[PDB]
């Protein structure tokens, strides 16, 4: 009963090779193509919301979440797979870092932790890897805006702009032709706008479309008054008019 | 009762009635000789129907309640409303458990409709009785004899009331820790009935 | 190897067979039904078939009222059924406890989402072959409508229906839905709004329902509840008054 | 096939069947016979005692857990011990805890369930050993024999092992005589020294072979072999 | 592929778990039994197969109680449904115990399946080769119950679990329509027993012995006690009579 | 089906009671209850024909029309069962012309069984169809 499967459920190949991580990247490979570009002025990563139905309503999922207010990551894969790792994501870095250092970690620690996790899922026996890779948006202070780029294997690691998911090469591609060190993220936006269009053969509207930045700290956001100190999120995701707003900026 | 948490006083008690019960205590919780609040609200929702008295720890009763009510709220997400005692079960286990944590005098009072209301004491002693009506609280002791003597069952709805009235008001006289104002709480077939009365009333009776 | 299948591992292909297989066991007892908010409520109806006399048909539902708020439709066995709501049962109270207020839906909704997310890493955990609505008249949200899947997959919903013949209704809302153009049915009266579902029920399923056809449910401000045949009738007699 | 259906006794037949039990029911009448009977004053068991050698001694199938009850077995000894030693507790237990001697009846109950637990879960497996119990109590003497399918019943004799048909049609064809004999441990014993004669093939029940034990009323559960065999065999 | 009917908490490409349908297979392999709900109260009736002389009638005795209130019978492995029937004796108590109220039946209900649903829900859980006709009086009047493997049960005007099901099935149907009213458990009590024989004729190559129950509102005033003696005799005599 | 027989018949007269003095509700009634859109003994088409027709002969034609109208809506005893009468009710309202060819008329698309389609039975509904239309010709 319980579980008696203990054992590592992802196998060296005779290869070498860890084939369930290897079949993963299948199908993170698979996810709808989500995009990160990390700009001078911010970060903003972008993907397409994919409706299974009308009836449903697309914006009840996000396919980008925040975890700490300057830090928001975005995924290629299975949704339930995002979904508990941004809990996790969120929890650890209140946990594993704030409670601990009273602070949102620099997005590298909350960075390796999940990628430490999913090495688990990974090496755990009883468990499978997860069907998600994760474009990373996050802004500390010494470490600036960041992105990051992690995998089911957990492998992890900087991109001055990316994209992950079915379409991403192509992409990636236009990325390396559109990236520069200088790119703005209203550019990046709209180069993502561009670059994500490329990869959206659907519906390509605000409401099709998830773009979340790392902005500046966003008092608006502060949700209170009073405390200079604090001023506000960096992680912003923009509007579905704000994208069918720079949709018109196209 | 531990040191920091604040002391409700007062004096619950309850009444079933010829109509179902009603559940009545003072509003007056005192830190010592200091009222902490005059206004609380010391009678309680465990369920609809089925309610409480709470006397004891504040934290003991505040929490007891979310915890039997939790229960109940989930066993009637189960099986339904269960009979006013069955709460008292709920909770008989918690006094006759963690008493030696727990002080709460509870008086579980609970509208029936097939039993109509029910009283249900549990003392600090983790017993559980079923009463016509009951009384706790500090002034509970004053109005004993008034209440015993002054009691009736099958008491209409308002013979309840100021009998009761009258009982703690005298409980709010004699007591120190009795006071604020008088909440009553109507468990019928007809529901719940919150009722509220001030000093300038109650005292005067 | 080929156990890929007989178990939750990334296929080949990244691939979960026994989901896709506990997928099957979702209409595996062919059931269809529907959630629809009114503009008010929320109303979810549902095929209630009573094969047997020695049933207790009273006793058939897939439709579950999960807390004051919140009920939910199953689709699924009826173990796994029941299985899942007592699992939501416990979340609402203890959410509710813990949180001092109820659940909101999709709350239990993502709550049990992440359960067979779980299952579906957890190769020993089977994941349930139950797809799963969660439907409430939210404090926040009013009207809500979630489904869920065996795979913890779920969203939410300007209405939905499920069982083998889904699509039909889902065409028929979405047509009337593109129709009407707002995510809910809009009437104020939920009676109207069952009235509206139990035609677009009896319309796509092209399927005139008795009383002991129809599991029946309406998720109203801060209570989900059923009806009785009665109610049922009154609809079957109610629709039968427009048409 | 089988070794697909038989290898886990979580695992049914195809025909809903656990192997594995009907394996354990084979090494049943692997075990050497032996055989019990009950009137309702004495309930009487007679084991055939085998070796290995004669150089050996002779494995001794009869166990006293009470002194109203005490039983035999067939098949694998090791279990039984343990389940004697665990039922051994259940009297005591029950005494023990109520003053109360267990039922030999409610003993039965025990097992069962007991062994239910070998069966379903997996892992695991079944006992190997059925057990002819004879037991004496308030309801009187009771014979019960179990099934390491857990399944238990009261006999008013019977035999295991090998063979016992031979015993068990005699016995069933015996039926009324011992269970009417009364007071008389002796021809209820004598009955079963024929019963298990019955049900003796390769040889002649000896002063090692045959082993004897009864509980009754008064008899509290007492086992007799060699020279306490000698004079009924 | 297969295999799919080797583990338990496996979903075979059909998603189905076909040990539990092997379990089903022992379900059906078990002794017809019958239990029926009646008007005040319901009714469990079971053949006991006679065996051999050596059998002591009446002492093996297949329908348990749970609590005072709540009769249980199943077609199985009786081992499993004793063992769950103590897993059942349990709940009770542990709900009477918290509720202070011995457990309705339909609350009794359900923890068993979901117990039962656990033995799906691991490959080496093996399922309970058993369903279980049970029920009882309760707060509110009788309920009879049958739950399966599976984890299924339902709400039964009557049951009947092991081989001679369909014959008892007519015969249960029948008073479902003989009886829409509702009938005295006495008459359940004489109407199973034929149903039983019935039932039997399925199984009627051997001698066998009947085991009745109920659950009379009435009679055992809310609670479960076993169809004995004359009545039992009568019920005995007038199946035996009609079955004739 | 006795009482629906009984019922009926007991009706019948309590029809002819107020029939020949509704009663049409008397008839109605019975199997409106009884067969509604769910049978209880069900009854003959007759029982409801014996409606229709008691209906018929006394009511207007006018207003059994517009009680047929009703009266296929909850169910009938089927699809078929009143629109055999509806059926003779049309040679009745040729049995009356005019404003009952126009009423007639009215029958029409009251439902579509006497010139079209949701009953079957076209060799009827097809008759009114050009029926009217050999008026509609005229």
């Amino acid at each position: 009963m319980t579980d008696r499967y203990s054992f590592s459920l992802t196998t060296f190949s005779p290869s070498g090779k860890l084939g369930q991580i290897d079949y993963a990247l299948t199908a993170v490979k698979q996810g709808v193509t989500s995009l990160g570009i990390k700009a001078t002025n911010g970060v903003v990563i972008a993907t397409e919301k994919k409706s299974s139905s009308p009836l449903a309503m697309s914006e009840t999922l996000s396919k980008v979440s925040l975890l700490t207010p300057d830090i928001g990551a975005v995924y290629s894969g299975m949704g339930p797979d995002y979904r508990v790792l941004v809990d996790k994501s969120r929890k650890v870095a209140h946990t594993s870092y704030k409670r601990i250092y009273g602070e949102y970690p620099p997005t590298k620690l909350l960075v390796s932790e999940v990628a430490k996790i999913m090495q688990e899922a990974t090496q755990s026996g009883g468990v499978r890897p997860f069907g998600v890779s994760l474009l990373i948006a996050g802004h500390d202070e010494f470490n600036g805006f960041s992105l990051y780029q992690v995998d089911p294997s957990g492998s992890y690691f900087p991109w001055k702009a990316t994209a992950i998911g079915k379409g991403s090469v192509a992409a990636k591609t236009f990325l390396e032709k559109r990236w520069n060190d200088e790119l703005e993220l209203e550019d990046a936006i709209h180069i993502a706008l561009l670059t994500l269009k490329e990869s959206v053969e659907g519906e390509f509207n605000g409401d099709t479309i998830e773009l979340a930045i790392i902005g500046d700290e966003n008092p608006d956001l502060l949700g209170y008054t009073g405390i200079p100190t604090d001023k506000g999120p960096r992680f912003r995701k923009l509007t579905s008019q704000e994208i069918n707003d720079r949709l018109e900026a196209l | 009762l531990k040191k920091g948490e604040v002391s409700l006083g007062t004096s619950i008690m309850a009444v079933t009635f010829k109509d179902g019960v009603i559940l009545g205590a003072d509003s007056r919780t005192t830190t010592g000789a200091y009222i902490a609040n005059r206004v609380t609200d010391k009678l309680t929702r465990v369920h609809d129907k089925i309610w409480c008295c709470r006397s004891g720890s504040a934290a003991d009763t505040q929490a007891i309640a979310d915890i039997v009510q939790y229960h109940l709220e989930l066993y009637t997400s189960q099986y339904g409303t269960p009979s006013t005692e069955t709460a008292a079960s709920v909770f008989k286990e918690l006094c006759y458990e963690n008493k030696d944590n727990l002080t709460a005098g509870i008086i579980v009072a609970g509208y029936d409709d097939k039993n109509k209301g029910e009283v249900y004491t549990i003392p600090l002693g983790g017993s559980v009785h079923k009463l016509p009506y009951a009384i706790a609280g500090s002034g509970s002791t004053f109005i004993y004899g008034y209440c015993d003597k002054n009691f009736r069952e099958n008491m209409s709805k308002e013979e309840t009331v100021d009998f009761i009235k009258h009982s703690l008001s005298q409980a709010i006289k004699w007591d120190g820790s009795s006071g604020g104002v008088i909440r009553m709480v109507v468990l019928t077939a007809a529901g719940v009935e919150r009722l509220i009365f001030y000093p300038d009333e109650y005292e005067q009776l | 190897a080929g156990y890929d299948r007989h178990i939750t591992i990334f296929s080949p292909e990244g691939r979960l067979y026994q989901v896709e297989y506990a997928f099957k066991a979702t209409n595996q007892t062919n059931i269809n039904s529907l959630a629809v908010r009114g503009k008010d409520c929320t109303v979810v109806i549902s095929q209630k078939k009573v094969p047997d006399k020695l049933l207790d048909p009273t006793t058939v539902s897939y439709i579950f009222c999960i807390s004051r708020t919140i009920g939910m439709v199953v689709n699924g066995p009826i173990p796994d059924a029941r299985n899942a709501a007592l699992r939501a049962k416990a979340e609402a109270a203890e959410f509710r406890y813990k949180y001092g207020y109820d659940m909101p839906c999709d709350v239990l909704a993502k709550r049990m989402a992440n359960l067979s997310q779980i299952y579906t890493q957890r190769a020993y955990m089977r994941p349930l072959g139950v797809i799963l609505t969660f439907v409430s008249v939210d404090e926040e949200l009013g009207p809500s409508i979630y489904k869920t899947d065996p795979a913890g997959y779920y969203v939410g919903y300007k209405a939905t229906a499920t069982g083998p013949k889904q699509q039909e209704i889902t065409t028929n809302l979405e047509n009337h839905f593109k129709k009407s153009k707002i995510d809910h049915i809009n009437e104020e009266s939920w009676e109207k709004v069952v009235e509206f579902a139990i035609t677009h029920m009896i319309d796509a399923l092209g399927t005139e329902f008795s009383k002991n056809d129809l599991e029946v449910g309406v998720a109203t401000k801060d209570k989900f509840f059923t009806l009785s045949a009665e109610n049922i009738e009154e609809r079957l007699v109610a629709i039968a008054e427009q048409d | 096939f089988r070794n697909n259906y038989d290898g886990d006794t979580v695992t049914f037949s195809p025909t809903g069947r656990l192997f594995q039990v009907e394996y354990a029911l084979e090494a049943i009448k692997q075990g050497s016979v032996t055989v019990g009977l009950r009137s309702n004053t004495h309930a009487v068991l007679v084991a055939l005692k085998r070796n290995a050698d004669e150089l050996s001694s002779y494995q001794k199938k009869i166990i006293k857990c009470d002194e109203h009850m005490g039983l035999s077995l067939a098949g694998l000894a090791p279990d039984a011990r343990v389940l004697s030693n665990y039922l051994r507790q259940q009297c005591n237990y029950s005494s023990l805890v109520f003053n109360r001697k267990l039922a030999v009846e409610r003993a039965g109950h025990l097992l069962c369930d007991k062994a239910q637990k070998n069966t379903q879960s997996y892992g695991g497996r079944p006992y190997g050993v059925g057990l002819l119990i004879i037991g004496y109590d308030k309801s009187g003497a009771h014979l019960l024999e179990f099934q390491p399918s857990g399944n238990v019943t009261e006999l008013y004799g019977t035999a295991i092992g090998a063979r016992s048909q031979g015993a068990k049609t005699y016995l069933e064809r015996t039926l009324d005589t011992f269970i009417k004999i009364d007071g008389n441990p002796d021809e209820l014993i004598k009955a079963g020294v024929e019963a298990i004669s019955q049900s003796l093939r390769d040889e002649s029940l000896t002063v090692d072979n045959l082993s004897i034990a009864i509980v009754g009323k008064d008899t509290p559960f007492t086992i007799y072999d060699g020279e306490a065999v000698a004079k009924y065999i | 592929g297969t295999g799919y009917d080797l583990s338990n908490s496996v979903f075979s490409p059909d998603g189905r778990n076909f040990q539990v349908e092997y379990a089903v297979k022992a379900v059906e392999n078990g002794t017809t039994s019958i239990g029926i709900k009646c008007n005040d109260g319901v009714v469990f009736a079971v053949e006991k197969l006679i065996t051999s002389k050596l059998l002591v009638p009446q002492k093996n005795v297949k329908i348990q109680v749970v609590d005072r209130h709540i009769g249980c019978v199943y077609s199985g492995l009786i081992p499993d449904g004793r063992h769950l029937v103590n897993r059942g004796r349990e709940e009770a108590a542990s709900f009477k115990k918290l509720y202070k109220t011995p457990i309705p039946i339909p609350a009794f209900a359900d923890r068993l399946g979901q117990y039962v649903q656990a033995h799906t829900l691991y490959n080496s859980v093996r399922p309970f080769g058993v369903s279980t006709i049970f029920g009882g009086v309760d707060k509110n009047g009788a309920h009879l119950y049958m739950l399966e493997p599976s984890g299924s049960y339902w709400g039964y005007k009557g049951a009947a679990t092991g081989k001679g099901r369909q014959s008892a099935k007519a015969e249960l149907e029948k008073l479902v329509d003989h009886h829409p009213e509702g009938l005295s458990a006495r008459e359940a009590v004489k109407q199973a027993a034929k149903i039983i024989y019935l039932a039997h004729e399925d199984n009627k190559e051997k001698d066998f012995e009947l085991e009745i129950s109920w659950c009379s509102l009435s009679e055992t005033n809310g609670l479960h006690k076993f169809v004995k003696g004359d009545l039992l005799q009568e019920a005995i005599d007038f199946a035996q009579k009609e079955i004739n | 089906a006795d009482k629906d027989y009984s019922q009926i018949l007991k009706e019948e007269f309590p029809k002819i009671d107020s029939l020949a003095q509704n009663s049409a509700l008397d008839q109605l009634l019975v199997l409106e209850k009884k067969t509604r859109q769910a049978s209880d003994l069900a009854s003959s088409k007759e029982v409801l024909a014996k409606i229709v027709d008691l209906l018929a002969s006394r009511n207007k034609w006018d207003d059994l029309n517009e009680q047929l109208t009703l009266l296929s809506k909850k169910h009938g005893q089927l699809k078929l069962s009143i629109q055999y009468m509806i059926q003779k009710v049309m040679e009745y309202l040729k049995s009356s012309k005019s404003l009952d060819l126009n009423t007639r008329i009215s029958v029409i698309e009251t439902i579509r069984v006497v010139t079209e389609n949701k009953i079957f039975v076209e060799v009827e509904r097809a008759r009114v169809t050009k029926d009217l239309v050999e008026i509609k010709k005229e």
